[PDB]
C-alpha cells in the first residue's frame, strides 16, 4: 500500500514563504525520485522539477528557478517544497509524485493548495433574493441568496438546513476586491412560496459566524 | 519545448460507446514513454496508463494505450458512468515533463435551454451602498453559453462576473450565475436591467429583464 500524504491547506501573505511537505509510505523512500507539479484554479498541469531521492538533488524547470527549493528527510520518508518571496500567481495545487523514471511518475500526493493575498479574515453580508415578475416559469418559482466580501473561503450555503437539497445551483466563488462572493439559487413549486417559509443558511467557519436570512416577498 | 497537443477539448458521451483520446507529440520520436492520467474534480490525478501500451495495476481493461512517437491514443471500449473526468497524457521521454491540456469526458444529454431569472438589488443592499442585481441561467445543455448585460438598451461588461458549476449529477445539465454589480447611485439613474443569453437552443436571445419604474 503505496501512499503520498501531503500537509494541510495554508494562507499566507505575499513577501512570505511556505514550505509542504509530501510524506512516503509503503516503499522505499530512496528508490525512487520525488517530483512536484503545479496545478492552477482554472488550469492544466505544469511540472516544476524533481528530486534525486539518494543524492538529495533538485532538477528545476525553467520557469520555477530560482524561488523554489526541494528538499528531504531521508530518515522521515519525506520530501519538502518551499516556495519563497510568494507572489499571487503562486496561488495554486502542488502535488507531489512518485518518479519512475523515463516512465515519469506514478503514485500522486493528494494536493495541497496555496493561497497568497493580502485581505484579511472578513464576514460576508448575506442578500435574500426575491423574485419579481418573469421569475417564475410554469408551477416553478426561482429564489436566490447573494453572499459578498468574505475571506477566506469556504462558506456552507444550505437551504432550510439542508432539508432544500432538491432543486438548488450553489455556485463557485470568484474573487472580488481580493474578496469573495458565491450566489445560489433555489427553485420550487409556486404553491410552496411563500406559503411556505424558505430560508438560506450561510455558515463562515473562519470569523465563526452563522446567518439565515428569510426570503420574504418584495 | 516540447508540446503535446490533445484533441478534442471537450467530448461528450454516453455509456458503453467506445471513445478515442488523441495525443500528438511536437518532437521527437518521444518513442513510447507517453503516459495518461484521470483527474477528477477537487482530486489528485491517477494513474492509467504507462509507456503508451501498459495499464497499471488497478485500472479496468476497458482503458486501453495505444500509438508510438509521435501519435497516441487513449482508448475506453465502453464508456462507464465512474469514467466521467479529465484526462492527461504526458511524456516522460524528454526533460522537462510536459503535459497536454486535458479532454474533458462529459455525460451526453438532449439540450435543454437555461431557465433565466433576474434579481434586482435587496433592500438590505441597498441600505449600505451597494447595488448588485443577479441573473440565474440554470439547467441548460450543453455547456456554450454567451451572456450580455444590457442597461436600459445599452450593453454594459463592466462590473460583471460569472461562475458556473460543472455537469450536474442527476440532469447532467449546467448552470450559471452572472451578477453586474454597482453602486447604489449609479443604480438609481437608470431604469432597465436586462440580461439575456445565446444559447444552442434557442435562435433568438433569452431575456430576462426588470424595470425599477414598473413598479
Amino acid at each position: 500500500q503505496v501512499q503520498l500524504m501531503e500537509s494541510g491547506p495554508e494562507l499566507k501573505k505575499p513577501g512570505e514563504t511556505v514550505k509542504i511537505s509530501c510524506k512516503a509510505s509503503g516503499y522505499t523512500f530512496t528508490d525512487y525520485s520525488m517530483h512536484w507539479v503545479k496545478q492552477a484554479p482554472g488550469k492544466g498541469l505544469k511540472w516544476m522539477g524533481w528530486i534525486n531521492t539518494g543524492t538529495g538533488e533538485p532538477t528545476f524547470a525553467a520557469d520555477f528557478k530560482g524561488r523554489f527549493a526541494f528538499s528531504l528527510e531521508t530518515s522521515a520518508s519525506t520530501a519538502y517544497l518551499q516556495i519563497n518571496n510568494l507572489k499571487n500567481e503562486d496561488t495554486a495545487s502542488y502535488f507531489c509524485a512518485r518518479g519512475v523514471g523515463l516512465y515519469g511518475v506514478d503514485y500522486w500526493g493528494q494536493g495541497t493548495s496555496v493561497t497568497v493575498s493580502s485581505p484579511k479574515t472578513t464576514p460576508p453580508s448575506v442578500y435574500p433574493l426575491a423574485p419579481v415578475c418573469g421569475d417564475t416559469t410554469g408551477s416553478m418559482v426561482t429564489l436566490g441568496c447573494l453572499v459578498k466580501g468574505y475571506f477566506p473561503e469556504p462558506v456552507t450555503v444550505t437551504w432550510n438546513s439542508g432539508s432544500l437539497s432538491s432543486g438548488v445551483h450553489t455556485f463557485p466563488a470568484v474573487l472580488q476586491s481580493d474578496l469573495y462572493t458565491l450566489s445560489s439559487s433555489v427553485t420550487v413549486p409556486s404553491s410552496t412560496w411563500p406559503s411556505e417559509t424558505v430560508t438560506c443558511n450561510v455558515a463562515h467557519p473562519a470569523s465563526s459566524t452563522k446567518v439565515d436570512k428569510k426570503i420574504v416577498p418584495r | 519545448d516540447i508540446v503535446l497537443t490533445q484533441s478534442p477539448a471537450s467530448l461528450a458521451v454516453s455509456l458503453g460507446q467506445r471513445a478515442t483520446i488523441s495525443c500528438r507529440a511536437s518532437q521527437s520520436v518521444s518513442t513510447s514513454y507517453m503516459h495518461w492520467y484521470q483527474q477528477k474534480p477537487g482530486q489528485p490525478p491517477r494513474l492509467l496508463i504507462y509507456l503508451v501500451s501498459n495499464l497499471e495495476s488497478g485500472v479496468p481493461s476497458r482503458f486501453s494505450g495505444s500509438g508510438s512517437g509521435t501519435d497516441f491514443t487513449l482508448n475506453i471500449h465502453p464508456v462507464e458512468a465512474e469514467d466521467e473526468a479529465t484526462y492527461y497524457c504526458q511524456h516522460i521521454r524528454e526533460l522537462t515533463r510536459s503535459e497536454a491540456g486535458p479532454s474533458w469526458l462529459e455525460i451526453k444529454r438532449a439540450d435543454a435551454a437555461p431557465t433565466v431569472s433576474i434579481f434586482p438589488p435587496s433592500s438590505e443592499q441597498l441600505t449600505s451602498g451597494g447595488a448588485s442585481v443577479v441573473c440565474f441561467l440554470n439547467n441548460f445543455y450543453p455547456k456554450d453559453i454567451n451572456v450580455k448585460w444590457k442597461i436600459d438598451g445599452s450593453e454594459r461588461q463592466n462590473g460583471v462576473l460569472n461562475s458556473w458549476t460543472d455537469q450536474d449529477s442527476k440532469d447532467s445539465t449546467y448552470s450559471m450565475s452572472s451578477t453586474l454589480t454597482l453602486t447604489k447611485d449609479e443604480y438609481e439613474r437608470h431604469n432597465s436591467y436586462t440580461c439575456e443569453a445565446t444559447h444552442k437552443t434557442s435562435t433568438s436571445p433569452i431575456v430576462k429583464s426588470f424595470n425599477r419604474n414598473e413598479c
